[PDB]
DNA sequence: AAGTACTTGAG
RNA sequence: UCGACCAGGA
DNA sequence: CTCAAGTACTTTTTCCGGTCATT
């Protein structure tokens, strides 16, 4: 209850079995493009690409997963700091926008409210562990 | 008739047996699949086969 | 494969060629670290996969009342209770092969009467 | 069906109807002739139309 | 004119195929293994460049398949079966009598399999 | 088939085989990356007997073009069963790679004997790590090993 | 059918305050690589946090459902194969007795 | 010899399915012409290390006594073949000033497998003669010897005229072959020709129907 | 859903 | 006296 | 300046009482 949220977030992988380097990207609701995920755990604070792969891969033994994730940690590396990603949601003005959209239109069930950006980076890991999964047929 | 009933029932339960056996030797890994089907494709026919062979 | 970090910074490490030395190195991208390779390997393809098929064998397994029991005694323990899967891996390739794991020593063993599996 | 144990292939499982008419069916067999009446009448609806527009 | 150059290299190969000759004796010397290098390395030469590419790894399936055991032992002690007929043989043929079980057992298995 | 081959199901075999589109992809259980810095010398104790009687006998230019080369080695190893059943030889596999890349690349194998079927490969002439990448990709997806394009399965029937 | 009913709908938060309260440690304080075993707990499809031992957790909510302290129309799934747990207060599930 | 000899069959093939078309078009070639062997073909194109030279191929075809009573006006072509995979544009000048000089009516090119865009934009330079491209691997199979193509013929002028007449038709009217169409490739045929196609009824016996070209 | 019939865009 | 939805028939 | 992909468009069987709003 609170006017019936419509927004349904795509986590999608680009590229078929058999192409070179396969993207993993997100529509985020009100920002035309779908950016890498990588960037979207920066702007949600998980900076270093190895707590982001943390927050995928529940298991470090689990390396077929893994290297499905080095292409998509590459996509990502242009933007390096929170600030940085942001911004790369198109400045100060295109910031706070950004700002605006982690919190109220991606993933409005769980929280709404603000801190919570942990739990919806977890949320996120789990959408593209499950993700990943159907993509090793398992 | 009755007895061609029990013959009838019997009739299910051989080929029924029949299945079972081609069942337990798939879950063995001994089975061979008839080009352009899977092992499962394969048994799956067996299984279909058998259960109409015996209906009729 | 099984690729290693930069340490300092948690970023992921790329190789670089020491064409003095003819050695491989772990440069980071995201500073000044660097570190030797222990493996000659960089990168593994795999297009034929045997991992997928033991799949979330929990302790919890044998409790799991869709499951079924069998009378197959074990390789180990010799104990006559057992809970039975299929290849776990979902692909449409894949062959009906049985899993045992004891409701005792919890060890998985197959119907397998081909490989001789220690998996 | 939620009356069955997992990785159950048998005749029983996945619909075969052992029984006659006459004799009358299981709750699983009347079930299952269920899903398999239903392709029936889907069918015959779906691909209607199709045949129709064949003929104008 | 420079594959004279190169035929030179084939016969070193024949002649530690020496090295193959060990356990002929073991069950059922280095100068005869040197003659009976060029009984097959011109033989080789028959089998090419006919009337008027192949050559290079016929040589190594000799060599590969030659140099096996304790499979092949039982097909190399025959060797000393002809030495004129080895040459055109290769391949599936010069396999081990052990691999030749398999090799059977997939073409035979899978002519059921695509004969619908 | 033939009219005077008919009843011969030894032809339709022939044909069969001759017709059914194959592919490197079909053959291979992985590819492998390895850094293996010296091209003489092989890191892999697997790969001992390989450079043996590929660097003797294959003396044919192959030191100038080339003593060096590329460090970056690709491996790949093949199946039995899959090379068997549908109808191949290393050496076979090993030319059409070596016809389809010509003289950029360096091919090497493993003969049909040995336990373990493998592919040797490395560049001939910065960055080359994702270059090499780009080459599997022509290799697995790219690469026609028998048959005529568009043509699958093929089945005999009586 | 005869005997299915649909949900009408509960309250999740007095079931989310007896998790954490019965062993759920929050997803705020999650540590993936040291508890990698961990069964996560869903209520709702709102991941909350993860639960150490699940199999005496399970059945805490089953007998507590069945005594009546938990609403018996809120459904609540084991997924061993999975280490999962989901919960549902939801409204519009359609249910059947046994 | 392994897959020296594969181009060498091919080539062979093709050449019988070029006599057969030039036989078949009205052109005086014989089935004991036509029959020609491999080892006997080897013998007359195969160079000094079994390499066939497709120069020594090239021929000329006069018109039947027959196919002079039908259409006289028909004159002698010439069929070149190329060497060259790739056929050039000074190689297609030899070609071309070879048909205007030795006022040839017709003249088949077949080459192995391109010509230049440059080189084919030099057909239609010298009329009224024609020019017509030919791939060697399109050769090598007469599809006309194929079971589902019935029998496709040549109206003459006349033949034609009367056809409409008969059956009072506008040339609109008759069904259409596509000039692109792989028989009319095979019989030359030109914008307007019609073909009486003979094929076998399961109802009939024998129905014939005829097809003006696109 | 599957054509068509175009723009839009890379090499 | 106008046409939209819904529910039905073979 | 070729050709891959994204863009938009147009179809979807036949006949045969009630209730709503508004014309
Ligand atoms: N949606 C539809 N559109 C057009 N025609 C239909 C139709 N539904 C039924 N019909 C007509 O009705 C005929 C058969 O339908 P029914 O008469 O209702 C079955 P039945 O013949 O009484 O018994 P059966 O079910 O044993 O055949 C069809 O062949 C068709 O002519
Ligand atoms: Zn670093
Ligand atoms: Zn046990």
């Amino acid at each position: 209850k609170g006017s019936r949220f419509i927004s349904t977030l795509q986590v999608k992988l680009y590229g078929r079995e058999g192409s070179s380097a396969r993207t993993i990207k997100a529509t985020l609701p009100y920002i035309k493009q779908d950016i890498p995920i990588v960037i979207i755990f920066r702007a949600l604070g998980i900076i270093p690409d190895g707590e982001i792969l943390e927050h995928i891969c529940y298991d470090v033994n689990d390396w077929q997963m893994l290297e499905m994730l080095k292409p998509c940690v590459e996509d990502g590396f242009v933007i390096q700091d929170r600030e940085t990603a942001l911004d790369f949601i198109g400045k100060e003005k295109r910031i706070q926008y950004a700002k605006d959209i982690l919190q109220k239109e991606f993933l409005p069930h769980i929280t709404q409210l603000e801190g919570f950006e942990s739990r919806k980076a977890f949320f996120l890991g789990y959408m593209i562990n499950r993700l990943l999964l159907c993509a090793l047929d398992r | 008739d009755g007895p061609t009933m029990r013959e009838i029932t019997e009739t299910i339960a051989e080929a029924k047996k029949k299945v079972l056996d081609v069942t337990k030797e798939a879950q063995a890994n001994l089975l061979t699949a008839k080009h352009g089907m899977t092992l499962r494709e394969s048994f799956e026919d067996n299984v279909v086969r058998f259960l109409n062979e015996a209906r009729d | 494969t099984t690729f290693r970090f930069c340490r300092d910074c948690n970023n992921m490490l790329y190789p670089r060629e020491d064409k003095e030395n003819n050695r491989l190195l772990f440069e980071c991208r995201t500073c000044s670290y660097v570190e030797e390779a222990g493996s000659p390997l960089v990168y593994r393809h795999e297009l034929i996969t045997n991992i997928g098929e033991t799949a979330g064998v929990v302790q919890d397994i044998g409790s799991d009342p869709t499951l079924p029991r069998s009378d197959r005694e074990c390789p180990k323990c010799h104990s006559r209770e057992n809970v039975f899967f299929q290849s776990q891996q979902r692909r449409k390739d894949t062959s009906m092969v049985l899993f045992f794991v004891c409701l005792s020593c919890s060890h998985i063993f197959t119907s397998d009467q081909k490989n001789k599996r220690t998996q | 069906l939620p009356h069955f144990s997992k990785d159950d292939y048998s005749p029983e499982s996945k619909g075969f109807v052992e029984n006659s008419y006459l004799r009358g069916l299981t709750p699983q067999e009347f079930f299952f002739h269920a899903m398999g009446g239903r392709e029936g009448l889907i069918d015959t609806a779906v691909k209607t139309a199709e045949t129709g527009y064949i003929q104008r | 004119e420079k594959e004279h150059k190169l035929r030179y290299n084939a016969e070193k190969m024949f002649s530690t195929l020496s090295k193959f000759i060990v356990p002929e004796t073991i069950e059922a010397v280095i100068s005869i293994s040197q003659e009976f290098a060029h009984n097959l390395e011109e033989e080789l030469y028959k089998a090419c460049l006919n009337v008027e590419k192949i050559y290079t790894e016929k040589v190594r399936s000799l060599y590969s398949n030659l140099k096996d055991k304790k499979n092949l032992e039982l097909k190399a002690h025959v060797v000393e079966l002809p030495l004129n007929k080895l040459v055109n043989m290769n391949a599936s043929e010069l396999a081990n009598p052990d691999l030749q079980e398999f090799k059977e057992k997939r073409d035979k298995i899978i002519l059921e399999n695509f004969i619908v | 088939l033939e009219p005077g081959h008919a009843a011969d199901q030894e032809q339709a075999k022939l044909i069969r085989s001759a017709i059914e589109h194959t592919t490197l992809k079909s053959v291979t259980i992985a590819s492998e990356i390895y850094y293996d810095p010296d091209p003489r010398s092989t890191v892999i104790p697997e790969d001992e007997e390989i450079i043996q009687l590929h660097f003797s006998l294959l003396d044919e230019e192959a030191e100038q073009s080339f003593d060096q080369q590329s460090p970056w080695l690709l491996r790949l190893e093949l199946d039995r069963a899959a090379m068997n059943d549908k109808d191949l030889t290393m050496g076979q596999v090993g030319e059409r790679i070596k016809q389809t890349f010509k003289n950029d690349l360096f091919v090497i194998w493993s003969e049909d004997n040995d336990e373990k079927l493998i592919i040797r490969c490395r560049v001939v002439r910065a960055e080359e790590d994702h270059m090499l990448k780009k080459i599997e990709n022509t290799m697995l997806e790219n690469i026609t090993l028998r048959g005529v394009e568009n043509i699958e399965r093929v089945v005999m029937m009586k | 059918s005869l005997m299915s009913c649909i949900s009408v709908g509960t309250d999740p938060m007095p079931i989310i305050t007896f998790l954490s309260e019965w062993g759920m440690e929050p997803l705020e304080d999650y540590v993936p690589h040291q508890s990698p075993d961990a069964t996560r707990v869903f209520v709702n499809g709102v991941w909350h946090g993860v639960h150490r031992n699940p199999a005496r957790l399970m059945e805490t909510l089953r007998t507590l459902r069945r005594k009546g302290d938990i609403n018996p129309e809120v459904s609540m799934i084991r997924d061993i194969r999975e280490k999962e747990l989901k919960i549902f207060t939801d409204a519009g599930r359609v249910y059947r007795p046994l | 010899d392994q897959e020296n000899e594969r181009n060498i069959s091919r080539l062979w093939r093709a050449f019988r399915t070029v006599k057969e078309m030039v036989k078949d078009r009205g052109y005086f070639i014989t089935q004991e012409e036509v029959e020609l062997p491999l080892e006997d073909f080897k013998a007359k194109y195969c160079d000094s290390m079994g390499r066939p030279q497709r120069k020594m191929m090239s021929f000329q075809a006069n018109p039947t006594e027959e196919s002079i009573s039908k259409f006289p006006d028909m004159g002698s072509l010439w069929v070149e073949f190329c060497d060259e995979p790739s056929v050039g544009v000074k190689t297609m000048k030899t070609f071309v000033i070879h048909i205007q000089e030795k006022n040839f009516q017709t003249g088949i090119f077949v080459y192995q497998n391109n010509i230049t865009p440059s080189a084919m934009k030099l057909v239609p330079s010298i009329p009224p003669a024609t020019i017509e491209t030919f791939n060697e691997a399109a050769l090598v199979v007469n599809i006309t010897h194929h079971e589902l193509v019935p029998k496709h013929i040549r109206l003459s002028s006349d033949e034609k005229r009367e056809l409409l007449k008969r059956y009072r038709l506008k040339e609109s009217q008759l069904p259409r072959i596509q000039r692109a169409d792989p028989v009319a490739l095979y019989l030359g045929l030109k914008r307007g020709e019609v073909v009486k196609i003979i094929r076998k009824s399961e109802t009939s016996g024998r129905y014939a129907s005829y097809r003006i070209c696109m």
